[PDB]
């Protein structure tokens, strides 16, 4: 039974923009999830800072306990969507934010 | 290959509680490596000892989980009981990595089967 | 490949109702198939897990007795039985799977589906 | 419980191949139940055994034994080259609850898949 706030905003230009955040007790068992409203969501990063297959390379990610960050340098256009984040450490889980 | 802080994931009957364990050094007398949890009391700490022998290699893993109850009239708690676990792996000189990994993952998968979970949780055979 | 269908739920404060997630172009077999709830705004939370014959009882709160889960492996189809329902329960759900065996630590991928 | 066909899944180094093991009854003498997987030869197949003992403390023992199948020249009978023994024992007490036993079982299941354990077992090199 934990919490996971994101507390970020939006942007219009696509050259290089803001990264996301999260805060809770330590240990990095999380992911990021690019949710498109029309379609179903999909994976972005595995084990904090390792991106999986079928993803554009320049979606940077890094973090540690209580600090998480997904950096989107060299951003591509028409790929804003909406992102969420989860943790898998305890049972109840959060899988929430914005 | 070296030992460091490894964090086991969700653990339990419903996978609620979690435990984190840190190294306790390596005993030079027999080469056994110890891993312990920070329980604020040295007497009661979940302990895991791992060792690899040398020649017919043998891998030994021991798990000790103690639980304690406060005494009647004594301020400091005393250990009540403890659960033991022993795992031994034996291989020959010509064993391949594929076979060892297969046996390892097979043992990992058996504990999730209905038979093993029923046998261990309820202490009932077939 | 990994074509995923969904069942039909069209009943609100009433009825028992059921939902079906069926896998295709993919061996059902051993993979641990997940579930999730969307809800229209804000709230959206995890729900129960099925990985094999056992490990069934991983239920979130307000789900402990409200929901029951089973897996048919002869037809590669999921099942879900709804005992009670309130204003909490919406009508949009998704089903997803797992990398491999359980107690390793990777979750929630590939979703797809509707409610 | 009632013995049934346990279907192990996505096991191994790559986690692709699978096995299915079916029971072989219970040994009347010491009660060690046995299961195995069909491999067209009774002695070349892989076998697992499980046994819980009746008391003061409860003792549970699980053994795993599989051979290596080899066929060289000089004979038409496949021969046993080397085995892979393994055993897991639990020694719970009498007043232990189900929570503690489930905790120990799940801890063993998760720890065996940790990077430390896989490094120590697959490459057979001790931690340093």
């Amino acid at each position: 039974m934990t919490q996971s706030p994101a507390s970020l905003s939006a942007s219009v230009g696509e050259t290089v923009t803001i990264t996301c955040r999260a805060s809770e007790n330590i240990y990095n068992y999380l992911a990021w999830y690019q949710r498109k409203q029309g379609k179903s969501p999909q994976l972005l990063v595995f084990n904090a800072k390792t991106l999986a297959d079928g993803v554009p390379s320049r979606f940077s990610g890094s973090g540690s306990g209580t600090q998480y960050s997904l950096k989107i340098i060299s951003l591509q256009p028409e790929d804003f969507g909406t992102y969420y984040c989860q943790h898998f450490w305890r049972t109840p889980w959060t899988f929430g934010g914005g | 290959a070296k030992l460091e802080t490894v964090t086991l994931g969700n653990i339990g009957k419903d996978g609620k509680q979690t435990l984190v364990l840190n190294p306790r050094g390596v005993n030079p007398t027999n080469g056994v490596a110890s891993l312990s949890q920070a329980g604020a009391v040295p007497a009661l700490e979940k302990r895991v000892t791992v060792s690899v022998s040398q020649p017919n290699y043998k891998v030994q893993v021991k798990i000790q989980n103690p639980t304690a109850c406060t005494a009647n009239g004594s301020c400091d708690p005393s250990v009540t009981r403890q659960a033991y676990a022993d795992v031994t792996f034996s291989f020959t000189q010509y064993s391949t990595d594929e076979e060892r990994a297969f046996v390892r993952t097979e043992l990992a998968a058996l504990l999730a089967s209905p038979l093993l979970i029923d046998a261990i949780d309820q202490l009932n055979p077939a | 490949v990994q074509l995923v269908e969904s069942g039909g739920g069209l009943v609100k404060p009433g009825g028992s109702l059921k939902l079906s997630c069926a896998a295709s172009g993919f061996t059902f077999s051993d993979y641990g198939m997940y579930w999730v709830r969307q809800a229209p705004e804000k709230g959206l939370e995890w729900v129960a897990y099925i990985g094999s014959g056992s490990g069934v009882i991983y239920y979130a709160d307000t789900v402990k007795g409200r929901f029951t889960i089973s897996r048919d492996n002869g037809k590669n189809t999921l099942f879900l039985q709804m005992t009670s329902l309130r204003s909490e329960d919406t009508a949009i759900y998704y089903c997803a799977r797992k990398r491999g065996y359980e107690y390793d630590g990777q979750y929630f991928f590939e979703y797809w589906g509707q409610g």
